[PDB]
């Protein structure tokens, strides 16, 4: 959840999902292991 | 260190760490420069220091 900052750097922020530089609106987080646990193994991402 | 060839770029990507921050350089420079002498340092603390 550091990843999705402006300038950034690993296979999230590499491979996945990059953010422009000059970035405008926020982001916004919230732990929710209340549902996307069991586990569930579908939510995949780009190795 | 010395006479490597380092690729640094399988150690922040190919890991799980908490903290990665460089003061000089920038982590997507690195696999481009030469370093002329590098020095390790390794201990083990508690993580609110």
């Amino acid at each position: 959840v550091r990843q999705i900052a402006p300038g950034q750097t690993g296979k999230i922020a590499d491979y996945n999902y990059k953010l422009p530089d000059d970035f405008t609106g926020c982001v916004i987080a919230w732990n929710s292991n209340n549902l996307d646990s069991k586990g569930n193994y579908n939510y995949l991402y780009r190795l | 260190i010395s006479n490597c060839v380092a690729d640094y770029s399988v150690l922040y990507n190919s890991a799980s760490f908490s903290t990665f921050k460089c003061y000089g350089v920038s982590p997507t420079k690195l696999n481009d420069l030469c370093f002329t002498n590098v020095y390790a340092d390794s201990f083990v603390i508690r993580g609110d220091e």
